[PDB]
RNA sequence: CGGGGAAUCAGGGUUCGAUUCCGGAGAGGGAGCCUGAGAAACGGCUACCACAUCCAAGGAAGGCAGCAGGCGCGCAAAUUACCCACUCCCGACCCGGGGAGGUAGUGACGAAAAAUAACAAUACAGGACUCUUUCGAGGCCCUGUAAUUGGAAUGAGUCCACUUUAAAUCCUUUAACGAGGAUCCAUUGGAGGGCAAGUCUGGUGCCAGCAGCCGCGGUAAUUCCAGCUCCAAUAGCGUAUAUUAAAGUUGCUGCAGUUAAAAAGCUCGUAGUUGGAUCUCUCUCGGCCGAAGCGUUUACUUUGAAAAAAUUAGAGUGUUCAAAGCAGGCCGCCUGGAUACCGCAGCUAGGAAUAAUGGAAUAGGACCGCGGUUCUAUUUUGUUGGUUUUCGGAACUGAGGCCAUGAUUAAGAGGGACGGCCGGGGGCAUUCGUAUUGCGCCGCUAGAGGUGAAAUUCUUGGACCGGCGCAAGACGGACCAGAGCGAAAGCAUUUGCCAAGAAUGUUUUCAUUAAUCAAGAACGAAAGUCGGAGGUUCGAAGACGAUCAGAUACCGUCGUAGUUCCGACCAUAAACGAUGCCGACCGGCGAUGCGGCGGCGUUAUUCCCAUGACCCGCCGGGCAGCUUCCGGGAAACCAAAGUCUUUGGGUUCCGGGGGGAGUAUGGUUGCAAAGCUGAAACUUAAAGGAAUUGACGGAAGGGCACCACCAGG
RNA sequence: ACGGUCGAACUUGACUAUCUAGAGGAAGUAAAAGUCGGGUUUCCGUAGGUGAACCUGCGGAAGGAUCAUUAACGG
């Protein structure tokens, strides 16, 4: 079993950070390969370069084409692909655009249908895409 | 990456360019 | 090997008592056994016993109420300040209203009643409820 | 259990209640020392000397009748060997598995066991340093280990 | 940068702390100085390095990580405002100065208070009290729909003035104006489940899209896009990310390791951790007390004094309440501005259980007196020079008396002895047995081999078969068991030699010498690799023969490495009980193996006595078994996988969703093969473990039928 | 001005680490309906067979579905 004797702390607190190295979430944060593998480099928001519209094809159970942008970001030159959420909001979209982008919820994992997006568009041209959508006010180019 | 003074020199490299490059657009 | 041999004469009783014998034979006997006994005969939880004086180690035989839910050990022997008692006895005893931690302390092995109304403090031994 | 076998037995002896001489027993304390003392002359180590005062003397216990055992008897005269016995037999029989070992070589059985003794004997070796039985700088070394018997 | 501290939190904990208080460091980077009480100072100097300003081209001048401000950088952060009035600081100084600091501007970082309306009368509508068999009848409140009315109260704003202040602004105080729903109009998300609130209507039709997850959408979409309605919080509400609790999914409290992820092949062993009983204050100096030693020293526990303020907790106090603040209250007085906590280490004084440690066993041991040798007394030999004053104090010593003189007992801990045994335990030599193969001779025959059939192959030069022999290497069957031995891998012909070993027996000896073990070390099936020997059988590779829409694994004949021995390597197995070791307790039963004990009897042709073989019990350690509602467990099951939320006997290794992957790289070992140690990017909503039914069987048995057959029309 | 001291920095080779242009090679991807077309119970370790898989050899496991017989042995 445990060791218990009244002289065992640092056989216990070695064996704790030993052991603590085996915990994934704890070597996601600790290790310091997974922060300089994310594009955005420990920040909550990117802002890039629009290079690209895809259509990404839905996983397999649902059969949806999902507009996303191929993005290069500003600040360290990285590629990613981030997705265009509503219907009709690629269309406020154009090449060569300056475009702030976020994660889009599960922390660096993909997320649904979309196969390997794990960002999305939030401003478009330093204006939000939920005011475009809504019509609340207009895009300058 | 590694190496705190090559990594410091890494960015102050890239500080360097990149302010080349401000530097050669702003001027015309 | 053995060591500890409180936790063998405790593990031993509750063993015996979950059972439901009426007299337990503990064997090797120490002083501390023998006071942790009196202690826990003087609250009315085990009743009387007769301590085998052979020319080694003794041995015990005690009598059983059916009275006693769980009697335990605590090890290490922990140092337990005044301070630090009520966190031991929200840890360990069932109720506010029964269970004992007996301590040795310098004026002797004790409840934490005692050891609160004497002042002292000491190192854990066990409980018993 | 065994120290270096797995086997746990209970093979020992029991010592009665009664630490009082029998009354039958007629000999004095001196009897017996000059008994121990003699016996040791021949050339004895105390277990064979305690055996011979039981079997044949009827001699329960050295230490019930004189009061004292048999080995601190020897030693307060002056006729206790330098190293003790358990540690002499245990050495006598290294030197007597080293000659096997020299004789047969690929005894696989015989190294193990023989590894098995020099873990007993450096064990009790630490033991008795720190008794100051055996002076510090003594070490049983592989190569004049049968001059020591 | 470190602390004070902060977020979260049952308890334990996790994480943050660039950031106004204390300490340190540095002014683009290094280096060297002058002045000075104080600097290796940068709103001082001198260089070099990197930048960069004005040039008349010779020269000159630089340092915002001060305040504003700008560029750049970015997801990410304010005015080139006013004043030295407050707080303080500097100076020769009541007077001057201060981008310290204060005051405004920007400010949904965050925190506190708090509007968006209330009421009355009527029309319906409920629920009550009284009277009525009931229906009903009323004077009692309540509720919204009010496509119904009604005046009253207002703050937002507009804006005189006072107050505030260095001057203002704001707040407060106040004239005057300022409210009927088309206003002075509240948003952000959502409505399948989690998770509160629509199977509404229209549109779309696996599209567009929604959806943290499960899922929705392929023509009745409760999920998309809208309308209506409804739900939550509300001057706020979404989303991304870091972190905390949820997470007993890092487990000290408090997790797991048979079958789900997981115990090393095995043993030894150092450091580490843990370790069985046992033992109930005084002699000298000074006024019954103070000084001097303590007492083996600690660990522990209680107390005392030190631990900055702020922050935290908390006392008082109507900032209009509150967050705050340290103020305030009463007719000049009365007052407050507490207190607690503040690890660990360091002091300090009590307690002595628990846990370490010690004091006498070559007795150069305690307590007393009896003497010597050497070094010394700082005063009594009135003043002295003195050889001597005496006395008293330290260390080496010789006997003596005295101590109840001095050794806890002997662990159902361990080591070592001794005893009679016991075993496929090991090593070496030796003995035997058959079978197979090869060979020789003799006999008689045309086949023999192999397969589901064949074929390849051998063969009248005489195969196969039978007999007599010889040799070679291999292997030790049946006896052989849920029997035994060994640390495991493993171990079976006779005899001899060699050293080991368990168990049992002992009124033997030692007396804690112990358990588990990082580092390190021996052994480790088979296969494989080096050297030598030998090759009977078998046999990976390989060569043939068969077999088929497409066969290249299966099958048969031959056969190389190997399989065997010796000496070197390798260190791997489903190396299994898929179950660490040591110790304790909790049901029962009789078989077996070894040892011991007690026995009435049968047998060694009745045995003359012990001894062997049986028979009946008992004890100890074993290999196992049966039984049980002991308790556990997800269960199958397990006397341990039990004595676990009533959670702590000691200790080693080791797991943290499935894959990438035991892979890459590095290190190390190896001749090599490979062994040991061992990731990440990326991908995924599962993978798994136990049980429970049985569509469907190309699974098997039966029965029935001229809408099935047989014999027929 | 000689000398000493502290010492910035400069030059030359090695060890490197980073930034930044590249002829070429090997690829994959979108565009061409262009041309031709039966065996296995489940495994483990090692070795060979073309790398893996798979098969075979050697040694191991079950994590693989036990029916029937078994009281005499004395003359």
């Amino acid at each position: 079993g445990k060791c218990r004797g009244l002289r065992t702390a640092r056989k216990l607190r070695s064996h704790r950070r030993d052991q603590k190295w085996h915990d994934k979430q704890y070597k996601k944060a600790h290790l310091g390969t997974a922060l300089k593998a994310n594009p955005f480099g420990g920040a909550s928001h990117a802002k890039g370069i629009v290079l690209e519209k895809v259509g990404v094809e839905a996983k397999q159970p649902n059969s949806a084409i999902r507009k996303c942008v191929r993005v290069q970001l500003i600040k360290n030159g990285k590629k990613i692909t981030a997705f265009v959420p509503n219907d009709g909001c690629l269309n406020f979209i154009e090449e060569n655009d300056e475009v702030l982008v976020a994660g889009f919820g599960r922390k660096g994992h993909a997320v649904g249908d979309i196969p390997g997006v794990r960002f999305k568009v939030v401003k478009v041209a330093n204006v939000s895409l939920l005011a475009l959508y809504k019509g609340k006010k207009e895009r300058p180019r | 990456e590694l190496s705190r003074v090559d990594q410091r020199h890494r960015a102050s490299q890239l500080r360097k360019q990149k302010k080349e490059a401000v530097l050669a657009e702003k001027r015309q | 090997v053995r060591m500890n041999v409180l936790a063998d004469a405790l593990k031993s009783i509750n063993n015996a008592e979950k059972r439901g014998k009426r007299q337990v034979l503990i064997r090797p006997c120490s002083k501390v056994i023998v006071r942790f006994l009196t202690v826990m005969m003087k609250h009315g939880y085990i009743g009387e016993f007769e301590i085998i004086d052979d020319h080694r180690a003794g041995k015990i035989v005690v009598n059983l109420t059916g009275r006693l839910n769980k009697c335990g050990v605590i090890s290490p022997r922990f140092d337990v300040q005044l301070k630090d008692l009520e966190k031991w006895q929200n840890n360990l005893l069932p109720s506010r209203q029964f269970g004992f931690i007996v301590l040795t302390t310098s004026a002797g092995i004790m409840d934490h009643e005692e050891a609160r109304r004497k002042h002292t403090g000491g190192k854990i031994l066990g409980f018993f409820f | 259990g065994r120290m270096h076998a797995p086997g746990k037995g209970l093979s020992q002896s029991a010592l009665p209640y009664r630490r009082s001489v029998p009354t039958w027993l007629k000999l004095t304390s001196d009897d017996v020392k000059e008994q121990i003392y003699k016996l040791a002359k021949k050339g004895l180590t105390p277990s064979q000397i305690g055996v011979i005062l039981r079997d044949s003397h009827g001699v329960a216990q050295v230490r019930f009748v004189t009061g004292n055992k048999i080995l601190r008897i020897l030693k307060s005269k002056g006729l206790a060997p330098d190293l003790p016995e358990d540690l002499y037999h245990l050495i006598k029989k290294a030197v007597a598995v080293r000659k096997h070992l020299e004789r047969n070589r690929k005894d696989k059985d015989a190294k193990f066991r023989l590894i098995l003794i020099e873990s007993r004997i450096h064990r009790l070796a630490r033991y008795y340093k720190t008794k100051r039985v055996l002076p510090p700088n003594w070490k049983y070394e592989s190569s004049t280990a049968s001059a020591l018997v």
